[PDB]
């Protein structure tokens, strides 16, 4: 037959707000775990730390989501990225994607105010 | 209004930094047929700084704009309003003006005239 | 969209009385209107000099002596 | 043969290759860059390169001037460009040129100059 | 094989049986300008530079004081 | 004001009518009262009535005239000047 | 070549799409065709 | 009242006497046509449309056949095919194979009728071939190329009942029969342009537009025409960078299909003189310069100068939105300047009707008013120059219904009869006291049309004054369900102006300025500007002010920006970009703010939700778009602002003169166009090409 | 394989600029620029083909 591959989790949609947080964190877990195993498979420069940083600061992003199909959605697609990870599916180029922080400083402009828009055209 | 917008994977700024006109295309002043004009369209508003610029080597237009050919054909304007919603898309309805209705006959370019003609309907 | 974290502003005067506007957002289609000669590019300086000019669409002449030297400029 | 840059330096060009064409020197029409204009915003990818060698395509607007008039008994000139010496469809749709008002007529398509006579 | 005329280019991939020295008068094409044959000059300082032919579709204004 | 004053009101509004009034009967009055100050009236369906007075170097202020009567229509303006 | 790697970034064309089903007829083309549906499919006219 | 018919098994309900096209409208049926047209007088000449009819006979023009009660109409019978496949077969023989080199290709209804109705291939070979016709040369706006004309006859329509130019007709008889001016004749009317859209083939195209582009490539973006103040709604097509041609939209209320010559042609302007990087002055000469030098250099022009109070003047010319204008007027009170003035002439001062209502200013009786006119009196007004499609719009209630029109001011060549009572303020009195004022007395619909160009007189209080105590007195031009008084704005950005107050406190008239910021403002003299004082021009074409500036900062025209604009009906209407500005130029209320900033005065909004909610604050009415809502103040303005403050003002002993001396050039853009240009020469009056006799 | 422009026999240019080609190209590949020529025809000021983006059809 045609069986999973590592990692794989059914699709299931919760009916309950609480079942699906005890499964959110759950998937926290495991990419938290996951870091040192990402960090040596994607041979990034950065530390374990900034990893597990970055993973904080996705789940973070959709603290305040209300309504259950779409929490649901975001955690069908959350479990696919850590199955992409951790299976080496990725290469580094894609991976670090999540990154853009850590590339170096792109230049001396980046304007903040009206008038340094306005000398770009970005206003 | 489900904030499909956070499901989609489209860039952000999409739903923070655009608008989109919804519309009905008006009848062509070139030509009588109106297969075009039931349509509800929707469209993005042009950025000054990303929409066209002339290709120094050869002379083709270019673009910074990923939504400068995109065109979403809607069956209602309230199924248009809708799906801007859905995505949280900022937009502008321009309601559509249609022909004024008159009486028109033939035998009026032969009305008998009392005084002086005002002008000589020719044919 | 991408931006020309180079330059302060869009339209640029040179010293020799060029006048220079930049066309598009900053990326790989577009040009900053700037012209550079890089003597040396093909070294271990001028190879990350010369990609972060191209990077932004400045116009950048290489001088070369051994032509499979410059190949990855390109 | 001096063009003077927007550096303000000098960039010298033969003569011959400051020609429109080689049978025509100046532009035929509005949005025609000129040869001295492409030079001058293009002088960087022409440097250490051969002039001789590059396209220079005849104008065809001097070629056509230089056909003479058909004269033609009516009031309408036939026209379609065939190949009489090959077979199948070789010139332009056949259009028909009114020839009553006065001095030479050209065909839409291929350029060609009937009068009335 | 870009220094093989057009005409013997086809007649050399068995296009046509008859060579074009052989090649009646009726079925050569008339030219009004002269006839150059020039080979594929790639690698070299003769390779095509491409252009646009074109000035820019917007015109500035040449800037004039007047006085008040 | 100093310089500017607008009247935003409504045409068929009923809580503009005080408004209305004041404007119909009172407008004369305030241009006299305050002769440098640019006085605009102006109307649209949608909007509650409202007075903008603009003072000096682009300063400006603003009171909802939604009232009973056209004496403390005045009231408002009168303190809103102040 | 600073990163040594593949890049992603906005995306950028040096010659823009151009998109010309703006050339659409402005005449209703087919119209409406024909019913071939059976006879023991369709509802019964009164009388 | 409305009868009732069938038309292919449908039931459709239409007003009696209606034709059956239009009940064939109405009930969805598509009908083929060539000469019909919604705004012409019926023709039937074609022959495209015919339909069955119970009781015809034989085929029936659908276009000319009056709807009966209990009328039964097929559309898709056989013989109605065949019919169509017929007259399709006897239109095409002598058509040109000219589909490769004819503008009207991929928008063309003959090629689309045929791939619709007609057979797939044709049966004529005859061996003499095909009718051929001589071009004619009518000018240079409109080129023909008469073997594709199909005698439809709706240029001859248009140009006879709609813009009265009855140059144009139909000579000869038979095969032979060709349309044209049987000599040559230009086509001579500012509305001529409109024919390129009316002719369904390409016999008439555009000719400087000719073979530039084809419809499949082209950007359409629904737009406002800026040229004048009628507002016209318009499309805008585009490829690229660069706007290919102007075609009017319908609005029923305001243009209702057409355009003039001016907001049809003069886009070519759009693409030469353009103001592309700023430019200081040094010396006798513009130096190009970044906008960090110009804005810098603005600012210590502001410090050194040092102006106090109204020493900042502000102008705003013809063509400005009015975001800009709101913008720049913020700032400049900021400055603590009340100077904000309109670049007409005695625009220093306020005008003499007065801003605090707005049907002081305004076309009360909608552009729509005009159908329902009974008498017209105009005052100083040559409509067919200021507002040319209103000026056709008198013209067709004039042709349909008994209308007694008369005008006060110089003599104008008008397409219907007027009335003329002289050219002096006696006159207008002697007028309203006279046989005309009791005909405006006992009118039902009755309007006075008032011009901009009399508000621009020193003496105009005193017209004011004058109309204004005849309106006080007469009800029927006056009252609660009808305001005959109109003024008529020329400029698209007067009403708007007036809207936000752009007008100078009456100290602020007396001062001499030590700087001036011209807002487009290209009316301007050399003697508005006094030699000391420091100009900055913001503007997107090179023409006059420009020349008069120290500073010059490019700016969007408006095909490159999303405007506000306010038409004489104070019509609130909304723009769209079609494309980016060219080179460094700049969004102008962008512009104002950064220079704001520049000058310690920051504005309070930067982003365009921001702009928009100050406009709400200014007006309600600004963003309450494509509406027109009467005012409930009508009485109280006029004895407020007409008659009250414009007692002292004394009269001229000056006659009124024509207000625009050229139709085709009269701001930056169309004194921009090379096309402008060559129709002022072509259209002159002394030109025998433009004198029938 | 290779485009080519091709001419009458009296040596005028065959293209008139209907922009058929472009219209039809699959590949987007050709680019058109027109006017009146000085003489008043129909011609082309702009031809471009990127015959990195044909395919040869
Ligand atoms: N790397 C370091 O630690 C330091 C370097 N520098 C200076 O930085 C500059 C470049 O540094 P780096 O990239 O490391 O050096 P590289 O050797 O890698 O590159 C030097 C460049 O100079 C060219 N060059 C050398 N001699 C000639 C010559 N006769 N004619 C033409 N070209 C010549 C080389 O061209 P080709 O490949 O054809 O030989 C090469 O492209 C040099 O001037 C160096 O002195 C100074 C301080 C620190
Ligand atoms: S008018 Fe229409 S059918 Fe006739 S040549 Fe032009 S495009 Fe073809
Ligand atoms: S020129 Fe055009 S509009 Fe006039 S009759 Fe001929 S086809 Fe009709
Ligand atoms: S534009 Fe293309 S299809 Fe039309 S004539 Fe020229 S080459 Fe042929
Ligand atoms: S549209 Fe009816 S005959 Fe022409
Ligand atoms: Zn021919």
């Amino acid at each position: 037959a045609i069986i999973a591959t590592a990692f794989a989790e059914t699709v299931k949609f919760s009916g309950s707000k609480q079942e699906l947080q005890k499964r959110t964190l759950a998937l926290y877990r495991q990419f938290l775990r996951g870091a040192p195993t990402f960090a040596d498979l994607y041979e990034v420069q950065f530390s374990i730390p900034t990893i597990r940083t970055k993973i904080r600061q996705e789940f973070e992003r959709h603290r305040f989501v209300d309504d259950l199909s779409i929490q649901n959605v975001l955690y069908a697609k959350g479990h696919m990225e850590y199955q992409e990870c951790i299976n080496f599916w990725k290469q580094q180029a894609q991976f670090l994607k999540y990154f853009p922080e850590e590339d170096d400083i792109q230049g001396r402009h980046q304007p903040s105010n009206f008038v340094d828009k306005f000398l770009k055209n970005r206003a | 209004v489900p904030a499909h917008e956070i499901v989609s994977g489209a860039p952000a700024e999409l739903s923070r930094n655009r608008v989109v006109r919804i519309y009905q295309q008006a009848k062509p002043a070139t030509q009588s047929g109106e297969y075009g004009t039931f349509a509800w369209r929707l469209d993005w508003d042009i950025v000054d700084v990303a929409n066209r610029w002339e290709n120094d080597l050869i002379g083709w237009q270019s673009s910074g704009d990923y939504m400068q050919a995109t065109q979403m054909k809607f069956t209602s304007k309230e199924s248009a309003i809708k799906f801007a919603n859905k995505q949280g898309w900022d937009f502008y309805i321009q309601e559509p003006h249609h022909r004024k209705f008159r009486v028109k006959q033939y035998a009026n370019n032969f009305v008998h005239s009392y005084g002086k003609l005002k002008h000589i309907r020719t044919k | 969209m991408n931006s020309f974290e180079n330059l302060a502003q869009d339209v640029n005067i040179t010293r020799s009385g060029k006048t220079l506007i930049a066309k598009g957002t900053g990326g790989r289609s577009s040009r900053t209107g700037y012209t550079a000669t890089v003597f040396g590019a093909n070294g271990f300086l001028g190879s990350y000099l010369t990609a972060k000019l191209a990077k932004h669409g400045t116009t950048v002449v290489v001088p070369y002596r051994e032509e499979m030297a410059k190949r990855h400029l390109k | 043969k001096s063009i003077i840059s927007y550096n303000g330096n000098t960039i010298e060009i033969p003569e011959e290759y400051t020609k429109q064409a080689p049978n025509r020197d100046s532009t035929w029409a509005p949005a025609q860059a000129s040869k001295t204009e492409i030079y001058k915003n293009n002088m960087v990818r022409f440097e250490q390169k051969d002039l001789s060698k590059q396209p220079m395509p005849y104008a065809g607007i001097e070629l056509i001037a230089q056909q003479p008039v058909r004269f033609v008994h009516g009031n309408t000139a036939v026209c379609d460009g065939a190949n009489h010496n090959g077979p199948g469809a070789q010139g332009h749709p056949k259009i028909f040129i009114n020839v009553d008002a006065p001095g030479s007529h050209a065909c839409q398509y291929c350029g060609t100059r009937y009068e009335k006579e | 094989m870009s220094q093989v005329e057009p005409g013997w280019h086809f007649w050399l991939g068995y296009g046509v049986d008859t060579a074009p020295c052989n090649t009646p008068k009726e079925k050569l094409p008339i030219r009004a300008y002269p006839y150059k044959f020039q080979p594929n000059y790639t690698g070299t300082p003769g390779a095509f530079v491409t252009y646009n032919t074109l000035k820019p579709k917007i015109s500035a204004w040449e800037p004039v004081t007047k006085q008040r | 004001a100093l310089r500017e004053i607008r009247f935003h009101l409504c045409q068929n509004g009923s809580s503009s009518a005080p408004l209305r009034q004041f404007v119909k009967n009172q407008i004369g009055a305030f241009q006299k009262a305050n002769p440098s100050t640019k006085v605009l009236v102006r109307e649209a369906n949608g909007v509650k009535p409202i007075v903008f007075a603009r003072f000096d170097h682009g300063h400006e202020s603003k009171i909802g005239l939604d009232v009973s009567s056209e004496k403390e229509v005045a009231e408002r303006v009168k303190s809103l000047i102040e | 070549e600073e990163k040594r790697r593949v890049v992603y970034e906005p995306l950028e064309l040096t010659q823009a799409f151009r998109n010309f089903s703006a050339g659409s007829t402005a005449w209703e083309p087919v119209g409406p065709g024909r019913d071939d549906r059976p006879d023991s499919f369709k509802l019964p006219t009164p009388k | 009242a409305e009868i009732e018919l069938t038309i292919d098994g449908h039931k459709v309900s239409i007003e009696a006497g209606s034709a059956l096209i239009q009940a064939c409208e109405k009930a969805g049926v598509t009908v083929p046509r060539y000469c019909y047209h919604d705004k012409l007088a019926i023709a039937g000449n074609c022959r495209m449309c015919l339909v069955d009819v119970e009781r015809a006979p034989k085929p029936v023009a659908s276009c000319a056949y009056p709807v009966a009660p209990g009328m039964v109409v097929r559309t898709d019978t056989e013989r109605v095919k065949q019919a169509r496949e017929n007259v399709m077969e006897m239109m095409l023989q002598n058509h040109p194979l000219d589909c490769p080199v004819c503008d009207q290709g991929g928008e063309c209804d003959l090629q689309d009728q045929s791939m619709r109705y007609g057979r797939d291939r044709g049966r004529f070979t005859e061996i003499t071939g095909k009718r051929s016709t001589e071009d004619k040369n009518i000018g240079p706006l409109v080129k023909t190329s008469m073997n594709r004309c199909i005698h439809c006859t709706r240029c001859v329509r248009f140009a006879n009942d709609i813009a009265g130019a009855p140059e144009l007709g139909s000579s000869g008889r038979g095969n032979d029969m060709q349309i044209g001016t049987y000599l040559e004749k230009n086509l001579n009317t500012e509305l001529s342009g409109n024919v390129i859209d009316l002719c369904p083939v390409g016999a008439l195209t555009n000719k400087p537009y000719a073979f530039r582009a084809r419809p499949w490539e082209l950007k359409k973006t629904e737009s406002i025409d800026v040229m004048d103040a009628v507002g016209s709604n318009i499309r805008i097509d585009s490829k690229g960078v660069e706007v290919m041609r102007v075609i009017p939209r319908v609005h029923e209320d305001v243009n209702e299909e057409w355009i003039n010559d001016k907001s049809r042609f003069a886009c070519d302007g759009l693409k030469t003189q353009r103001l592309t990087t700023p430019l200081i002055r040094v010396g006798d000469k513009f130096v190009n310069a970044t906008w960090d030098d110009a804005l810098s250099t603005i600012a210590k022009a502001y410090q050194q100068k040092a102006p106090k109070g109204d020493e900042f003047k502000a102008v705003a010319g013809a063509l400005v939105e009015v975001e800009s204008m709101v913008a720049l007027k913020d700032m400049t009170n900021a400055l603590g300047s009340e100077n904000t003035t309109t670049d007409t002439p005695n625009g220093n001062s306020a005008p003499a009707h007065g801003i605090t209502f707005r049907s002081n200013y305004l076309f009360n009786s909608s552009i729509a008013g005009i159908e329902d006119a009974d008498a017209i009196l105009l005052v100083g007004t040559n409509p067919r120059r200021e507002a040319a499609v209103m000026n056709a719009r008198i013209r067709k209630a004039w042709l349909r219904q008994e209308l007694e029109i008369a005008s006060v001011g110089p003599t104008l060549d008008a397409t219907f009869d007027v009335a003329e009572l002289g050219n002096t303020h006696a006159d207008l009195e002697k007028a309203l006291s006279g046989e005309f004022g009791e005909v405006l007395k006992n009118a039902k619909n009755p309007l006075i049309i008032v011009g901009s160009g009399i508000t621009d007189r020193e003496d105009a209080g005193a017209f004011f004054n004058t109309i204004g105590k005849f309106v006080e007195s007469t009800p029927s031009v006056l009252n609660e369900n009808w305001n005959g008084y109109n003024v008529l704005q020329r400029s698209a950005s007067r009403a708007g102006a007036y809207d936000i107050g752009f007008t100078p406190s009456d100290e602020a008239s007396k001062t001499t300025p030590k700087m001036v910021w011209l807002l487009g403002a290209d009316e301007v003299a050399a003697s508005d500007i006094p030699a000391d004082a420091f100009v900055v021009y913001q503007g997107h074409n090179g023409d006059v002010g420009a020349q008069f500036a120290d500073v010059v900062l490019p700016g969007a025209a408006y095909t490159e920006k999303a405007g506000t604009y306010v038409n004489t009906e104070g019509r609130s209407q909304i723009s769209r970009a079609a494309t980016g500005p060219p080179g460094g130029a700049r969004e102008d209320w962008k512009i104002l703010r950064a220079v704001s900033e520049y000058l310690g005065v920051a504005l309070p909004y930067e982003d365009a939700y921001e702009v928009r909610d100050r406009l709400a604050e200014i007006s309600p009415s600004l963003v309450r778009y494509d509406l027109v809502e009467p005012t409930v103040f009508g009485d109280v303005a006029v004895q407020h602002s007409l008659v009250g403050p414009n007692g002292s003002v004394t009269p001229s002993s000056a006659p009124l003169t024509e207000t625009i001396e050229n139709f085709y050039m009269t701001d930056s853009i169309s004194r921009s166009s090379p096309t402008m240009a060559k129709s002022s020469i072509a259209f002159n009056k002394d030109n025998k090409k433009n004198q029938a006799f | 394989g290779e485009h080519a422009l091709r001419r009458y026999p009296s040596g005028e240019e065959r293209c008139i600029a209907c922009k058929l080609c472009e219209a039809i190209c699959p590949a987007l590949a050709i680019t058109i620029d027109a006017e009146e020529r000085i003489d008043g025809s129909r011609r082309t000021t702009k031809y471009d083909i990127d015959m990195t983006k044909c395919i040869y059809c």
